């Protein structure tokens, strides 16, 4: 039939929805697809690169791109691509379910080496940043990366992080720059609140009030087990009652949490008779907030939002958390070479340079002693006008507006658990601006307000200057 | 030298390594601090996922660089 170019499904070859999803994201990266449709890749095939596969990844991907954008096919069977992918990365041999960002990482790397313009990779020790301006240090680090990696992949997807360490003792500052291809951002939380309260009627009232603003709420009247339940369920906030059954004391439980080095950072809202607040602030480690009993439910909800922020989790807050100033904990001190000793230094990641196409990877997973599970909380992300000027505009940096703003072009969606699931893709067609939902063979048009869902796992963003350059 | 790993929650940990350390060794040290089995760990630096058998210098991981640690969301859809 005569289909629309790029509007083409991909048959599942046996647990390969993760591959199809990654492929649909990439097919709708405009400069990559044009690079392959114009045969620009033929002149940059690197057959002697030991880290490549004799161009086979680039040629098989090119064939997929050409077939999908021909308008000749409703759907395509990418079996050759799968066989070449597995030959390059043996884990993908067979019929296993896989992570779609992992497949993308290997695919992008395969394309990069197969088209690497460097003949041989040289290791060059970076020089001390001490006393040199940030831009000069950043340039040396990018040029060290480019001396080894110079391809359309680097030109399209790679940016630069600044990482800064500050010694709390002597003030020594240590600057480093790392290239990146995936901006893997942590989640601030799941907007889950645990209520530790032996008054079950009161607890249910507060649960409804909180759920009325979108919080997930768990409840427990068992004070003895509360510390360990907090360690297991990892709530974003604890509403902790002072007077508990079986002679438990919320103030004492708070003390236990503030003494534990894992649990000391969990926000704690104490609800109790007000006449107990002065003493706890005078004698003990402060709860993060005190709310007087009979509880004004609106006041408690207001305080919860002020501490952890109202639902839902915003992509902006993931990026802000990623770039936050963090203090190294006692297990991870930095050896300051100026004062020649281990220090609980502060570390901050900054977005120094951002690529034409930005891949944002949400860390939708958690690992504790007790369980590993997927974080499935809704993360709101913008379809248009994602503005990084508040993160990139830092001392020794500037730009023009379109350089720091992005529009979404694709989303890889995951459904299921960590080890059993399914992948689909939202993607915006470069020729028409219409979004579609790709589920293996099934391709359907969608509006922009349908893209966002808790299934979103990998976001592809296109810098607003990119559309214009042609 | 020292390098850093930004973990699942964003918390950065510190590793004592040599440039010739293998990725298996690095993963073992990560497990020492965070308890994640090495087979579940995916480590990313500069748009490379780090593979057992190669060294930190192979991936151009120099001092005070930060690795990025992720897990897997596996999916196949059957099909
Ligand atoms: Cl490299």
């Amino acid at each position: 039939f005569k289909g629309q170019p790029g509007i083409c499904g991909l048959t599942n070859l046996g647990n390969t929805s993760f591959m199809n999803s990654a492929l649909q994201c990439l097919s709708n990266v405009p400069q990559l697809t044009e690079y392959f449709l114009n045969n620009c890749y033929l002149e940059e095939l690197n057959f002697r690169n030991p880290l490549g596969m004799k161009g086979e990844i680039a040629e098989a991907y090119a064939d997929l791109v050409k077939q999908a954008w021909s308008g000749h096919h409703r759907s395509i069977v990418p079996h050759v691509f799968k066989n070449k992918v597995g030959h390059f990365a043996s884990q993908f041999l067979g019929y296993q379910q896989h992570d779609s960002q992992e497949l993308l990482s290997f695919l992008l790397d395969g394309l990069h080496e197969d088209l690497n313009r460097v003949k041989k990779k040289e290791y060059v020790e970076l020089c001390d940043a001490a006393g040199r301006p940030d831009q000069e240090v950043a340039q040396e680090a990018w040029q060290n990366h480019k001396r080894r990696n110079d391809s359309v992949i680097v030109d399209t997807f790679h940016g630069l992080f600044k990482s800064t360490l500050v010694c709390p003792d002597c003030g020594n500052v240590s600057v480093t720059f790392d290239p990146f291809c995936y901006l893997s951002v942590p989640l601030p939380g799941a907007k889950k609140i645990l209520i530790v309260e032996s008054d079950t009627a009161l607890s249910a009232t507060l649960r409804s009030a909180l759920e009325g603003r979108g919080f997930t709420v768990d409840e427990t009247t068992d004070g003895k087990g509360s510390v360990e339940q907090i360690r297991r369920d990892r709530p974003d906030l604890v509403v902790l009652a002072v007077d508990l059954s079986a002679g438990q004391n919320g103030y004492l439980i708070c003390g236990k949490l503030k003494k534990d080095d894992d649990l000391k950072n969990v926000p704690i809202v104490i609800i109790g008779n007000p006449d107990g607040f002065a003493q706890h602030r005078a004698l003990s480690a402060h709860a993060d907030e005190y709310v007087a009993k009979p509880v004004d439910a609106d006041q408690l909800v207001e305080r919860a939002g002020a501490l952890i922020g109202f639902p839902p989790v915003r992509l902006q807050e993931c990026i802000e958390l990623f770039t936050t100033v963090e203090t190294l904990e006692k297990e991870n001190p930095w050896y300051c070479p100026s004062c020649k000793q281990h220090q609980l230094a502060t570390k901050k990641l900054d977005l120094w340079m951002l690529p034409e196409i930005l891949i944002i990877h949400l860390k939708r997973f958690s690992y504790t002693k007790f369980s590993r599970e997927k974080l499935d909380t809704l993360v709101e992300f913008p379809i248009r006008d994602l503005d990084f000027s508040e993160f990139v505009i830092q001392p020794q940096n500037e730009s023009n507006p379109e350089l720091y703003k992005y529009d979404l072009i694709a989303v890889s969606n995951h459904y299921g658990g960590m080890r059993d699931g399914h992948y689909t893709t939202f993607a915006c067609n470069k020729d028409s601006g219409q979004w579609h939902y790709f589920d293996d063979n099934s391709v359907s048009p969608v509006n922009e307000n349908q893209i966002e869902s808790k299934a979103a796992y990998v976001l592809f963003y296109q810098r607003q200057d990119v559309a214009r350059r042609l | 030298m020292q390098i850093f790993v930004k973990t699942l929650t964003g918390k950065t940990i510190t590793l004592e390594v040599e440039p010739s350390d293998t990725i298996e060794n690095v993963k073992a040290k990560i497990q020492d601090k965070e308890g994640i089995p090495p087979d579940q760990q995916r480590l990313i630096f500069a748009g490379k996922q780090l593979e057992d058998g190669r060294t930190l210098s192979d991936y151009n991981i120099q001092k005070e660089s930060t690795l990025h640690l992720v897990l897997r969301l596996r999916g196949g859809g059957g099909g």
